[PDB]
RNA sequence: AGGGGAUCGAAGAUGAUCAGAUACCGUCGUAGUCUUAACCAUAAACUAUGCCGACUAGGGAUCGGGUGGUGUUUUUUUAAUGACCCACUCGGCACCUUACGAGAAAUCAAAGUCUUUGGGUUCUGGGGGGAGUAUGGUCGCAAGGCUGAAACUUAAAGGAAUUG
């Protein structure tokens, strides 16, 4: 995107889903980003850390983004065992 | 027929949500207010209003209805959203399921205090 | 698929395609029947000088409503009666 | 003045969103013209046509208009409105308005070499609402707008110097066309380039952070 | 008229031009 | 699939991964051989010389067990018929549609049967003819084909 | 990371016994079908709760990250869950909208209901269709209480859970009320329940 | 255009199923295009069971019950009000009620 | 859900699909040492055993051919194998 | 019948990337798909693939990070020269940036702007973008 | 060409209706409807959707077959045994919802995987008429079928939906 003395030139960066890697359109009025809190002791969290995803409109449409919050919980640690990989 | 048209059910919601506590459920001293609270034109069509006004504060008094949002149902509505305990249900008092639930601890790298029964294949 | 032989053998098949589904335009038909020279008072020209024969009042076709003027004159090249327009207002004073 | 309705026109009104890039970074639905009327001062308006369309009636024909209007800064923003009103001021006033909601970003990109900066698209992307398939072709500098008369306007207003147009359909049909390459306008970003393969950190949204006084009761 | 009796028409006709055809050859 | 059929079945056999012997097999290659000659003096098919074996005794396949196939095994120990199983069995089959025609004259479905079995044999004799199996210059001549196949 | 004060303790699973949730539906769709345990020969297929309640655990994490509660939505439609949902807005900010949805409320700013939420949670996406097809208009994640024969398009958040018990929608409620309340703030430490049932949750008649 | 998905008909993988005649009129029409009503009526009217039973010679009858197949044709079903022009979004419900 | 793992699947969803369809095509079949009374032999007969078979020593049935997998007599013992 | 076992191949790759599947499996796993694909492993347009090896041909699964957008066939090889191959390029790919068209070549498989660095042509097999 | 020939029934006879009615309606009624031996080779012969192949989305029935159940039912109440129920599976006629997609739309799970345009292959079409006409060839006992124009004429014909 840069040119050629770098400089980088652009509008902005555009985001990605993190279920199927698809860029988030300008008009994707279907696509969302998820924020979740992260936690620590006494049950009690903290705000101004979050783990943020984002999900396109064309998985929300497939009604597939359910086991996709699912798989982004397990790469990383949000929940432990929600989604099998073997089905 | 003497069914309400749509001048006298909207106006009388309008001065039920703003003056229901002036308002009062008999309807000859509702009428009056009417004059003093709105500048209803015509004697009959404020008849009409007051007579739909007492009407809907006589449903009011058989508990709340939907539609119809005054100033005290607000805060009594807010009372009930400042219920807090002290404390709340699921605590440490005494996981209940099948083994998925110990690979929720075992998998990923926790400690927590499983009571591991398997449910009936 | 999309219905056409798409082999790199095929060649066969898209020049008698082509050459057979192109008889159905309108001028390379006329182009490969020369019709132009067969059926045309025009011998494969753009003009021919004629005589003219009568003079013959053509009402036009609805909604129009004239009468046009037209003359009918016999063409030289050939020897075919043609009927033709004399352009702008009459002119038939001018032409006999 | 203008008082805002929803929490995106709070933010644009009390500063805290600089630019419409943030936006479109997060996909922010606007809802107000004046969202993109205070944060981007320099916006120009462009009428394309009037098609006054009608309805059969019992009196007869009762007939609207139907404006279509282009907007846009050559900054890389363009903006598509068709609204249907009964008088043609009306309907260009209204046009205009959701023209202004409409604004989507364009991608302006590199034909070869990475010089300076950009001048077309950075990749050929289809349109296509009914026959009308626009398809638009990254071309060389110098090489001008080559397009239709009104997807020139379309694509001056989209800031673009030298592209290729290959329109097919019942192209006469100006409204369609206008939407067809509006589309292709939108899908330019839509398209995954190598260059863009590097995973981000997704930053937060604006309306997420500036809750403390957005839509203050 | 249908695409059937055009048809039958230009049937009518084949056999009549037919006929005629035959009777001066 | 099906090629003079609307059908598109996928009735099959699937043998295991397993290119050697299993384990409770007992046999060997040169005690399931003289099983394989003896039911072909028996003169059976080849189809049906795998199916004894498979069901009568514990013999999967000859693959499987031996180093080599049924019909080669037959060709190998000299017990190999004049034509193919597979050119056998549909000249046999046209050949019984045959002797139905002359007393069911209006059969025209059992008449189109034979143009279905006549192109299926012309096919696979055509296959043969190219790959030797067959002699040359051989034609399915429509009449003396029960010769061939009794 | 997760502390060890999460435990599903048998007092919280007699009250998951006690509300049904176990039990559910007697179809499972394809995007609900890992939520599913085994079958049953009466034909009532089973949700596993640790699962529900680890997906409930997710869905309180994502409504705890906003900083304002006011623009968080419940949704209800039917009389099975108004209770519930007005009972959760009733600890935290949470604006409900009980009974009919008025579409319009998410987009169409004019309207005295239009909203501005970061977050709706609806009761079922089969009851409440016309809220997650307006949710996918403003980019509004959506929390989802689904069935097993529950379509789950444009959610995000699928807790699976029981809607044919009366207790189970309404501690499916309680137990997401409950998780905000500890995540948010002013809750004392785990060791020791409500002090009354949670039958100030369900629906009753009248 | 087509107005139905199954055209007008029940036929899927046949061609020609058999000819059948409307009871009304006679038209020759296909056996899953006609509109077939199981006409299941008392031979009786229910006015004239009282005096039937007070003319009764057994204690106890059986009040029979006539049957037919009556097979229409899309207009004479039409015409004697078997079936009615519906709405379009109404085209695709099977249900009898 | 978009993600499977096509390498390890569960023998659950292998017995539920098909022989063929299978990421590792195989038979579903099997060899019985089946032991009559008549006999003192042992023969090994296939699951759909698709022929009557008898015994190398006695003349006696013990399978009958049916479209799948044939039916064992009822006075005959059958081992697995 | 399977005219070109690259053909369906690459259908359903296409077919999973536009549903935007992590994984597709893919039969019956020749090497000319497996020699294709080891063109799109080293540019990063899919995953490592798992070839699963029986013995009916086999089949493979294809691990796919989303970077494909589109993998199309040129049916059938059609021979290309030198000065053949930048002609093929503006029209196959959508950008003169990226987008790669794979040829077959007695050097190997290889994509075109190795192909053109060698200098040496061949006979178009597929294009990745 | 022969047998057969009950109903219905072209033609025809009439009797009504109507301004007319040699059409609808009524009663007859020939060929025909049936068969066998030959022809014809046409149908809105239509799923108006070539055939083969792969993949993409879910569901519930149903046909035929096959697998499994400490499932039910049948003289003996798990002992001599088919049907039914449930979970599947292959092949079929299809259907319902949603369309990511496609299309001009109706609609389509194929009409999808088509301007991000290439799986293989056959046939057909190039505005409407003239016209499936004339001529020629071939097949047929014939009726006619297959192939098949041009002259000339016209700025529309047409498809799907919307309102009146």
């Amino acid at each position: 995107m840069e040119n050629d003395k770098g400089q980088l030139v652009e509008l902005y960066v555009p985001r990605k889903c993190s279920a199927t890697n698809r860029i988030i359109k300008a008009d994707d009025h279907a696509s969302v980003q998820i924020n979740v809190a992260k936690v620590d002791e006494e049950g009690r969290a903290i705000p101004g850390e979050y783990v943020t995803y984002a999900l396109s409109g064309y998985v929300r449409s497939r009604g597939e983004s359910d086991d996709s919050l699912n798989r982004l919980a397990q790469n990383d640690g949000l929940l432990k065992n929600v989604w099998s990989y073997s089905r | 027929g003497r069914v309400r048209t749509k001048t006298v059910k909207r106006a009388s919601k309008a001065l039920i949500e703003r003056y229901y506590p002036k308002l009062t459920l008999d309807f000859q001293t509702n009428k009056r207010l009417c004059d003093e609270i709105a500048t209803i034109q015509s004697k009959r069509l404020r008849n009409k209003i007051a007579g739909y006004t007492t009407h809907l504060m006589k449903r009011i008094q058989k508990g709340p209805v939907r539609g119809i949002s005054f100033k005290l149902q607000e805060e009594e509505r807010e009372r009930k959203d400042q219920y807090v305990p002290e404390v709340s249900a699921l605590d440490l008092s005494r996981l209940n399921v099948d083994n998925q639930t110990s690979d929720l601890v075992k998998s990923l790298g926790l400690k927590l205090p499983l009571s591991v029964i398997n449910v009936s294949a | 698929g999309k219905g056409k032989p798409r082999g790199l053998n095929s060649a066969r098949k898209l020049r008698v395609h082509r050459r057979n589904n192109r008889w159905a335009e309108n001028n390379y038909k006329k182009r490969l029947l020369g019709t132009a020279f067969k059926s045309s008072p025009f011998g494969g020209s753009s003009h021919a000088k004629g005589i003219v024969l009568e003079k013959l009042g053509i009402e036009s076709k609805q909604p129009n409503s004239a009468i046009r003027k037209c003359v009918r004159v016999q063409l030289i090249k050939n020897g075919k009666k043609v009927t033709a327009f004399v352009p702008n207002d009459g002119c038939l004073n001018f032409v006999d | 003045g203008w008082v805002p309705v929803t929490k995106l026109g709070r933010l644009v009104k009390a500063g805290k969103i600089t630019t419409i890039e943030e936006i479109f970074l997060h996909s922010l639905p606007v809802k107000e013209f004046q969202i993109i009327d205070t944060l981007l001062p320099g916006l120009q308006d462009e009428v394309m046509n009037i098609k006054p369309v009608q309805k059969q009636t019992r009196a007869g024909q009762r007939t609207r208009f139907k404006a279509v209007v282009v907007v846009g800064d050559s900054n890389g923003h363009v903006g598509l409105g068709i609204k249907t009103a009964k008088e043609v001021a009306g309907a260009i006033r209204a046009g205009i308005i959701i023209a202004k909601l409409s604004v989507i970003p364009i991608r302006r990109g590199y034909w070869g070499t990475n010089l300076g900066q950009p001048h077309s698209l950075a990749t050929k992307t289809t349109g296509k609402c009914g026959s009308v398939t626009v398809r638009l072709i990254p071309a060389p500098r110098g090489s001008g707008i080559v397009a239709s008369p009104a997807v020139k306007k379309l694509l001056q207003l989209a800031g673009v110097e030298d592209v290729y147009t290959q329109s097919n359909g019942k192209t006469r049909t100006l409204e369609n066309t206008l939407k067809a390459a509006f589309v292709a306008i939108g899908n330019t970003y839509g398209f995954l380039t190598p260059n863009l393969w590097a995973e981000q950190p997704l930053p937060v949204s604006p309306l997420d952070i500036y809750s403390d006084e957005a839509s203050a009761q | 008229m249908r695409a059937k009796w055009r048809k039958k028409r230009t049937r009518r006709l084949k056999r009549k031009r037919r006929k005629v055809r035959a009777r001066s050859k | 699939g099906r090629m003079h059929s609307a059908g598109k079945g996928i009735s099959s056999s699937a043998i295991p991964y397993s290119r050697n012997a299993p384990a409770w097999f007992k046999l060997s290659s040169e005690s399931v051989i003289e099983q394989i000659v003896k039911y072909a003096r028996k003169g059976l098919t080849p189809s049906q010389i795998g199916v004894l074996l498979r069901d009568a005794h514990g013999v999967t396949q000859a693959r499987v067990i031996t180093g080599n196939k049924i019909m080669r095994i037959l060709k190998s120990n000299g017990l190999a018929p004049e034509i193919p199983e597979d050119l056998y069995y549909l000249i046999k089959k046209a050949v019984s549609v045959r002797k139905h025609l002359e007393r069911n004259r209006k059969d025209k479905d059992a008449k189109f049967r034979l143009i279905l079995i006549e192109s299926r044999i012309h096919r696979l004799a055509r296959y043969y003819r190219t790959v030797a199996v067959l002699p040359p210059n051989w034609k399915y001549e429509s009449a003396t084909a029960s010769a061939l196949v009794n | 990371s997760l502390p060890a004060t999460f435990d599903l303790t048998p007092e919280d699973a007699q009250l998951l016994l006690a509300a049904n949730t176990h039990l559910g539906a007697r179809n499972v769709q394809v995007h609900q079908e890992p939520y599913v345990f085994n079958a049953r020969p009466d034909g009532v297929h089973v949700i596993n709760v640790g699962k529900t309640w680890e997906k409930l655990v997710l869905a309180a994490r994502i409504i705890a990250a906003i900083p304002n509660p006011e623009d968080v939505v419940a949704i209800s439609s039917r009389t099975f869950g108004q209770r519930a949902v007005l009972k959760f807005a009733a600890h935290t900010g949470a604006t409900p909208i009980a009974g009919r949805f008025t579409p319009g409320s998410f987009t169409n700013y004019i309207t005295r209901s239009f909203k501005e939420p970061r977050l709706v949670i609806v009761t079922d996406p089969r009851s409440d269709a016309q809220a997650i097809k307006e949710a996918s208009y403003v980019n509004i994640p959506v929390i989802a209480l689904t069935d097993l024969d529950s379509p789950s398009e444009f959610v995000d958040v699928a807790i699976p859970c029981n809607n044919r018990g009366k207790h189970s929608i309404g501690l499916i409620w309680y137990l997401l009320a409950r998780e905000v309340l500890r995540l948010r703030g002013a809750l004392v430490d785990r060791t020791q329940p409500w002090s009354i049932m949670p039958d100030l949750y369900f629906y009753r008649d009248p | 255009p087509k107005k139905r998905a199954s055209n007008g008909r029940n036929k899927k993988g046949r061609g020609h199923v058999k000819p059948v005649r409307c009871v009304n009129c006679s038209k020759s029409i296909p056996k899953d295009k006609a509109i077939k009503r199981m006409a299941i009526r008392n031979i009786v009217e229910a006015a004239a069971v009282r005096d039937l039973s007070e003319a009764s010679v057994y204690p106890e009858y059986a009040l029979p019950k006539t049957y037919n197949k009556l097979h229409y044709c899309v207009s004479c079903a039409i015409h004697a009000r078997i079936v009615r022009v519906r709405s379009r979004e109404d085209r695709k419900n099977r249900a009898p009620p | 859900v978009l993600v499977q793992d096509l390498l390890h699947p569960t023998a659950a969803s292998e017995a539920r699909k098909h022989k063929l369809k299978t990421l590792v095509q195989g038979p579903r079949s099997y060899f019985l040492d089946v032991k009559c009374p008549g006999c003192l032999n042992i023969t090994t007969v296939f699951s759909h055993a698709q022929t009557a078979v008898t015994c190398e020593s006695c003349s006696t049935i013990l399978c009958t051919p049916t479209g799948g997998k044939a039916k064992l007599s009822e006075g005959t013992s059958f081992r697995r194998k | 019948t399977r005219s070109s076992v690259l053909a369906d191949a690459l259908n359903a790759i296409n077919n999973a990337e536009k549903t935007g599947k992590r994984q597709v499996l893919i039969r019956p796993s020749s090497k000319v798909i497996i020699k294709f694909l080891q063109v799109m492993q080293k540019h990063g347009y899919i995953g490592e693939f798992e070839y699963i090896d029986d013995h009916r041909s086999g089949k493979i699964v294809v691990q796919l990070n989303g970077r494909l957008n589109k993998c199309g066939v040129i049916s059938p090889r059609f021979n290309v020269k030198i000065g053949d191959i930048e002609k093929w390029t503006a029209n196959l790919l959508p950008a003169r940036q990226f987008g790669y068209v794979i040829l077959t070549t007695s050097a190997g498989i290889m994509d075109h702007e190795e192909a053109r660095r060698k200098h040496v042509s061949g006979k178009i097999l597929g294009f990745v973008y």
